[PDB]
């Protein structure tokens, strides 16, 4: 069994792909996909930047899509947000 | 509530501050305590890893962006996106489609 | 023009020379992905040369635009995969100290 | 031998190691070194947004450091960009 940190990194790659799969390539998640991201997954402080915004930075190559690396970069600063916020308090 | 991202998330936090934390306030993980994490929550992912403890301090080498013995949540993060990606990429080893499908991933 | 833009410019031109053959002159077809892969990626792609089902698969998962065809942003995904995987390489399995460098991808 | 391609990758990897190697992390280009790295390295269209602009875009986990990785965004943000160029008058 893996342990509790492990599953975290697993359910990290599940969430990417409720988005991903909609439609189109497998590990390509399109602007109106990352809307719906981050209006499930992210918290208000995140949400805040905009959808468009969020998306014109994750697109490294302006291909039109964020695959699963990219979604990483979000992860990444969700998570340095987040511990800070913890921090704060 | 949270969501499942969210949680997830959290878990990293609160792994990373189980192991940093010194008298009660937060703080980085030191060569040693990054170990005990690994060994211990990572002992799937990082099996192969963990059995050599010269592979495992050149790992904190690597992610001590500042250069200063000690790993904080920004130097640790990277390393769970790299846990995260290379999982993923274990579920598409030698993919030949058609299709979406994940294989078992990193220490599976 | 300096050494990055150099190695930039070989991506380009190698891209382009595949490009123009058929079809839209800034996209690979399947057909062209191949012959570039075969050619041009003969050692850092030799295991999956041999899978020509494994290259259809890459072409797939580079095919975000979903049309059955890299643009060039497209296309540009895969060389910063392959130079990460070799570079990843040179660090496999070290142990350190200091920074060194074995062979890369393609055994190379 | 390597193909011309292989071996811009690899070459790609070795302009990295010119300043990461510079001082402190063997994987970090710190802020003076990436200011080097783009005053060396790329055409004037890219160095106009700034030394700053381009680190606080590259540093995606805030940690005061480009890793390899994070270098990589660069490089397709160059590569994408030239191609560009070259279909231009
Ligand atoms: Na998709
Ligand atoms: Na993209
Ligand atoms: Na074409
Ligand atoms: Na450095
Ligand atoms: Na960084
Ligand atoms: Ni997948
Ligand atoms: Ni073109
Ligand atoms: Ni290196």
């Amino acid at each position: 069994m893996l342990t509790e940190l492990e599953k975290a990194l697993n359910s990290i790659i599940d969430v990417y792909h409720k988005y991903s799969l909609i439609k189109g390539n497998f590990h390509a998640v399109y602007r109106d996909d990352l809307k719906k991201l981050l209006e499930t997954e992210s918290p208000q402080y995140i949400r805040k930047k905009g959808a468009d915004v969020w998306f014109k930075e994750l697109d490294i190559n302006t291909d039109g899509a964020v695959n699963f690396q990219e979604f990483l970069i979000l992860v990444i600063k969700m998570g340095v947000a987040a511990h800070k916020k913890s921090h704060e308090e | 509530k949270m969501s499942q991202l969210e949680r997830n998330i959290e878990t990293i936090i609160n792994t990373f501050h189980q192991y940093s934390v010194k008298l009660g306030h937060p703080d980085t993980l030191n060569q040693g305590e990054f170990k005990e994490l690994v060994r211990k929550d990572l002992q799937n992912f990082l099996k192969k890893e963990n059995k050599n403890e010269k592979v495992i301090e050149h790992i904190m080498e690597d992610l001590d962006t500042n250069a200063d013995k000690q790993l904080s949540f920004e130097e640790f993060i990277m390393l769970m996106a790299r846990l995260t990606w290379a999982s993923h990429e274990k579920m598409h080893e030698g993919d030949e489609g058609p299709g979406h499908h994940h294989k078992p991933g990193l220490g599976e």
